RNA sequence: AGGGGAUCGAAGAUGAUCAGAUACCGUCGUAGUCUUAACCAUAAACUAUGCCGACUAGGGAUCGGGUGGUGUUUUUUUAAUGACCCACUCGGCACCUUACGAGAAAUCAAAGUCUUUGGGUUCUGGGGGGAGUAUGGUCGCAAGGCUGAAACUUAAAGGAAUUG
């Protein structure tokens, strides 16, 4: 039977939303019903600051971070990302974690 | 049978504002509860605290008679209700329940924590759910110490009060023990301000 | 709850409830008159306008409409009734 | 079978005795 | 020897309590059964169906074996005891100690005229358990008993003359069959008839009147 | 890796909730009484029961330990009641917001007025 | 419950909720009745005395046995305001 | 009210509703169609009386196995053919 | 749409008593809706009720002790030819000892056994028990 | 039927993978994808939940309208505004907790006020398979759409929940 009371995910009241391309596969997939991770990373990482500044012109110079938003397929996001899987009760909590 | 000064004294009002027993829940109040006057700005609602002292004369009114006083059961899981009914429990007849309350005491004749009161006073209905609810399978009455936002199913002649902390649990246990020892009991005449210090009562520290 | 009075309900909670959801209902506008001291004599104008009202000798201004009551204009008085 | 090909299936089973049928009009 | 616990099972060994109506007045809970043997000497059991039933463990599989008994004079008390036990007999046992403690009152009645000693039912009830109702009407004298021999022994031993019945439901899931029944008789007396308009004092407590000669040593 | 069953923890319970006025948390001298006081079938459940019992000893003397009320503590505590002399009439007036003093106005009479505002 | 000739018959009529006027039926185990003992001159509870009212489970498990109590009581005198009538 | 008309005047919609759907009644239907004097071998007949013309060992479906002895019957009413069953151990020596 | 003034009224006493109140509010009353509520508290189902003057259709506060099971209204009014008023207590009624049908004659609106004295018959409105 | 034809891409052809591999992956790429004029009338066109009306229960957010304030933030000289805060009220999109109540359950502020069975009205279903098949009519350029049987077969098919 029924398995969620937002069925897919998150659209009451609206009856079309529009697709978009997952981010891994391509498969195309409704906004709303998507899964969205913001990817916001330092350009560098862990281990290239510090002979980032050794090497660089400037006091400290900027550091610059890059920022793209992620579109996963569920059976993408279930291959890596966000999922596990929960519990018949742990489903319902919306909190982030 | 509105007794005659009986009425709440000013003896009496200064000690319920000194432990602000007056100062009621935030925003959160059930529609259960007249028991308001007016709101204060900013969030707070302030408790008519004649209506608690009537209150509280009612539940000194129904604690004494029950024939044997030994069962009427007070009971706090709070950690600030636990040194306030073994100190009201001492006074009155009252078997006491602190801490954990182990379910299936009043279903359950097997348990060892077994009771079966003819009465129950309970601090905090939230957090002594609970006892509340397994009353309700016996034919069990309870008596609650019930801030604006308390969870009134199944509690009858609720005390409106602050569970918010602090010397309110105390105070109310303080003249409830006091109460039911000035009805039928061997304590005194009118004003008695009562030799047993209301600082006795309050969990403590750290 | 669980018993009251419907037939004498306290006049605090009657203000907040919809003109039509009182006991017996009826409307929360009102009348009133409007002097500019330029005139003598005094307009009365609804509380709500539509209409943008004005005096009766010079064309003035008196209110502006709006999705409600009206904006009196600026230097004026009122009465009520 | 699938619903939808079992549905194909008799699409193309009926414009077949459609055809058939008609070669006798 | 008895040993009673509960307050209520003192008070009435002690001898300070004659009736179980006595405890339904006051809604008392009874959790020991000897309270209903005395206060109920005369009750017959019947031992309604045996099935048995199945689970699935991670060693083996377990078929136990269900009963449903039905205990009752047949003055008006009635109780419906059912209990699963992995032997028939040790099942039996407990399900009449439950159809004990479940012993409830009954208001019978007169078809439609003021005569002689009640045979049938104050009103119509219906009770529903599971996906079954089970509708009680009442019945002139000699009617019988109208229901399918299970209904019609649950309803003989809870003391019925002449009642006429009907069923809407999976009726011949025997279990949720009686369970509707049993709260059918059970609402009699939930029903508040004009003659029972009449207001009554508010009786005292057997559990206070007598609070000294109960409670614990 | 050394936990005692319950049969071990069980039976501690049991002497330390009786047998208290007597023991001690010299292990030896308990082990002598649960020959005398108790029905053991093994040296080695014996030792093994009576060496626990004098480690819940060992600890009951400093802190409660949860699964023994012996009866004798909750006496302990009611003779060790009491606090207080200061309370809480000093100093000088009950400060109180203004809706709290015109609560006393409605029932009331004389109280110690100061009164405050506040805000947002 | 009469019967032919005058007789009572049909045992056990049953207590009553104080607020709602319905019955209170043996296997309503969440219901109460809240004994209220009579006081006299000067303090003293009297035992043995008591103006008693019972509730219904129903009435307890909807949350109105506080406020319906109020009524109860202070319409037998033994409350002064803490409930109005109107709302 | 969930459908069904309740208006006093709603008696033609009531009965012509009711009228329909009767047909999804297997009875009514197969009634009122003839079914029994269309179809069928026999006319509708309580029995009928044919003539004998081949004998059959029937394999019996599963999950049993058998061979269950019948007979190919042509209805002397009808000339319609009727494969059907001769109960009881023997019998199959008493046709022809 | 309000297809019928009795509907709404009885369905809004029925809701009272089942969730314990003591008194309703019901719109916008009508001639019979008062008969009505008149032949119930006649025989003690309510109590005092009052019509309130909205220059409108009315409405009433009914007060209710709680000896009040069921109130319904028959939608369609039936026609009952005096020996069918047997059938229809029957149908509907608890017992023969207690409770009434209420219907419609030319005498007016009054209860089934008033009616069986009376004898006069009519359509049906409803039922009080 | 014109236009457009960047992209992606039924078909087809390929490189691989496979025992095979008409596929999944890679490549090429026709139709298509966009637009105008005209057809077609179907989707799990879904909330798998007709519409109008009434009644039955709490809670905090929020979208739109409005009302109230010796509220905050905006400085100028106070305002006026605007954005904000707090309370109430309509009318929305939803969530939360309750369960009086309903249900076979899952669950449900309706899926409640239902054997204590009647507010008004429309529609569809009557075991499974046969089969949305045959046939007739009708619409369409066509693909197909609406309407839509029976013979025969058959003791289950099915729903929710439980334990494995
Ligand atoms: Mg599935
Ligand atoms: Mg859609
Ligand atoms: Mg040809
Ligand atoms: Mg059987
Ligand atoms: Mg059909
Ligand atoms: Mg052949
Ligand atoms: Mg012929
Ligand atoms: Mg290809
Ligand atoms: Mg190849
Ligand atoms: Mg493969
Ligand atoms: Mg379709
Ligand atoms: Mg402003
Ligand atoms: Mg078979
Ligand atoms: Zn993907
Ligand atoms: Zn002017």
């Amino acid at each position: 039977p029924k398995k969620r009371a937002s069925n897919g995910r998150n659209k009451k009241g609206r009856g079309h939303v529009k697709p978009v391309r997952c981010v891994n596969c391509s498969k195309s997939i409704p906004k709303d019903k998507a899964i969205k991770r913001m990817a916001i990373r330092n350009i560098v990482e862990a281990a290239a600051v510090r002979d980032l500044s050794e090497a660089s012109v400037y006091p400290e110079y900027a550091l610059p971070k890059t920022y793209n938003k992620l579109h996963y397929c569920v059976s993408c996001a279930i291959h890596a990302r966000i999922v596990r899987v929960r519990s018949r009760e742990d489903r319902k909590n919306r909190a982030p974690p | 049978s509105l007794p005659a000064t009986f009425d709440l004294t000013p003896e009496d009002a200064q000690l319920l504002l000194a432990a602000n027993t007056h100062l009621g829940a935030r925003n959160v109040q059930v529609h259960q509860e007249p028991y308001v006057f007016n709101a204060r700005p900013d969030g707070v609602h302030v408790i008519n605290v004649g209506k608690t002292w009537e209150k509280l004369v009612l539940a000194a009114r129904i604690i004494a008679a029950i024939p044997n006083p030994e069962d009427v059961v007070a009971i706090s899981s709070r950690t600030f209700g636990q040194r306030a009914v073994l100190k009201f429990a001492a006074h009155t007849g009252a078997t006491p329940i602190a801490g954990r309350f182990t379910p299936g005491s009043f279903t359950n004749y097997i348990t060892r924590s077994f009771k079966e009161p003819r009465l129950v006073i309970v601090t905090d209905p939230r957090s002594d759910a609970q006892a509340i609810k397994e009353a309700s399978y016996v034919n069990i009455p309870v008596i609650a110490l019930t801030d604006l936002d308390s969870p009134s199913e199944f509690v009858d002649v609720a005390i409106p009060c602050n569970n918010r902390g602090k010397h309110s649990i105390g105070l109310i246990w303080y003249l409830l023990a006091r109460e039911v020892l000035r009805l039928r009991g061997a304590l005194v005449d009118r004003t008695q301000p009562w030799s047993i210090m209301p600082d006795l009562y309050f969990y403590r520290d750290p | 709850v669980l018993v009251q009075d419907l037939l004498h309900p306290t006049a605090a909670s009657e203000a907040r409830k919809h003109k039509l959801k009182t006991l017996v209902q009826g409307p929360r506008s009102y009348f009133l008159d409007v002097k500019c001291p330029g005139c003598l004599n005094i307009t009365t104008v609804f509380s709500h306008a539509q209409t943008a009202v004005t005096c009766e000798s010079c064309s003035t201004i008196l209110c502006t409409p709006t999705g409600g009551k009206a904006k009196l204009s600026e230097g004026t008085s009122f009465r009520r009734k | 079978m699938r619903a939808k090909w079992r549905k194909k299936r008799t699409r193309r089973l009926k414009r077949k005795r459609r055809k058939v049928r008609a070669r006798s009009k | 020897g008895w040993v009673p616990v509960t307050k209520l099972g003192r008070l009435v060994k002690a001898g300070k309590i004659t009736t179980i109506e006595e405890i339904f007045l006051h809604s008392l809970p009874v959790k020991e059964f000897q309270i209903i043997d005395t206060l109920l000497p005369g009750l017959q059991d019947e031992v309604m169906n045996i099935k048995p039933v199945q689970k699935q463990t991670r060693a083996g599989q377990r078929t136990r074996f269900k009963a449903v008994v039905v205990v009752g004079d047949s003055n008006g008390h009635v109780g419906l005891g059912i209990k699963t036990a992995k032997e028939v007999a040790g099942a039996i046992r407990a399900g009449i100690i439950i159809a004990k403690l479940s012993v409830i009152p009954i208001r019978r009645g007169y078809w439609g005229t003021n005569l002689g000693q009640p045979h049938s039912l104050a009103t119509k009830t219906t009770g529903k358990c599971g996906s079954v109702t089970v509708r009680l009407i009442p019945a002139p004298r000699g009617s019988g008993i109208v229901a399918s021999p299970a209904v019609k022994k649950l309803l003989q031993l809870a003391g019925v003359e002449d009642v006429y019945t009907q069923s809407n439901g999976k009726t011949r899931t025997l279990e949720n069959t009686l369970k509707a029944a049993f709260v059918a008789i059970g609402n009699t007396y939930g029903f508040l008839t004009p003659n029972l308009w009449a207001e009554q004092p508010l009786p005292v407590s057997p559990l206070d009147i007598y609070s000294d000669e109960a409670s614990a040593q | 890796g050394r936990v005692r069953t319950k049969t071990v923890k069980r039976a501690s319970k049991a002497l330390i909730e009786r047998y208290y006025p007597k023991l001690t948390l010299d292990f030896q001298t308990n082990k002598r009484l649960c020959d005398e006081i108790a029905t053991i079938q093994s040296k080695r459940l014996r030792n093994k029961i009576a060496g626990y019992t004098t480690h819940l000893m060992k600890r009951i003397q400093k802190g409660p330990v949860r699964g023994i009320s012996f009866k004798l503590q909750e006496e302990e505590r009611e003779r060790k009641d009491q606090y207080v002399p200061e309370v809480s009439r000093s100093n000088g007036v009950l400060n109180v917001d203004n809706q709290t003093s015109d609560l006393v106005k409605s029932l009331g009479l004389k109280l110690p007025l100061s009164v405050i505002n506040v805000s947002a | 419950m009469e019967n032919d000739k005058g007789q009572l018959v049909e045992l056990y009529v049953p207590r009553k909720c104080s607020a709602t006027n319905r019955i209170i039926k043996a296997d309503d185990h969440a219901s109460v009745q809240i004994n209220v003992a009579k006081v006299d001159e000067e303090g003293r509870a009297i035992p043995g005395e008591y103006v008693t009212y019972a509730l219904s489970g129903y009435v307890r498990s909807r949350g109105e046995s506080d406020d319906s109590l109020n009524r109860l009581a202070q319409n037998d005198g033994l409350l002064k305001n803490v409930w109005s009538y109107s709302r | 009210g969930k459908g069904k008309p309740r208006g006093l005047n709603s008696a033609r919609k009531l009965r012509v509703h009711r009228r329909n759907n009767r047909w999804a009644e297997n009875n009514y239907k197969k009634r009122l169609l003839g079914t029994a004097f269309k179809s069928s071998p026999f006319g509708g007949s309580s029995h009928a009386k044919g003539i004998v013309l081949e004998k059959l060992g029937i394999e019996s479906k599963q999950p049993n196995s058998a061979i269950r002895k019948c007979v190919r019957v042509q209805l002397i009413k009808n000339g319609k053919k009727v494969t059907a069953f001769v109960p009881n151990d023997g019998c199959l020596n008493f046709v022809d | 749409t309000r297809s019928s003034v009795l509907a709404d009224a009885l369905n809004a006493i029925n809701n009272a008593e089942k969730t314990g109140k003591r008194q309703v509010l019901i719109r916008p009353s009508s001639k019979v809706i008062i008969k009505f509520l008149q032949v119930m508290q006649k025989h003690g189902y309510i109590g005092e009720f009052e019509y309130i003057d909205d220059h409108r259709s009315g409405k009433i506060v009914v007060q209710l002790n709680g000896r009040l099971n069921k109130c319904g209204v028959i939608s369609p009014r039936f026609n009952v030819k005096i020996g069918d008023i047997e059938k229809w207590t029957a149908n509907l009624l608890p017992a023969r000892q207690f409770g009434y049908v209420i219907l419609t004659t030319s005498a007016g609106i009054m209860d089934h056994e008033e009616a069986r004295r009376k004898h006069v018959s009519g359509k049906i409105l409803g039922f009080v028990y």
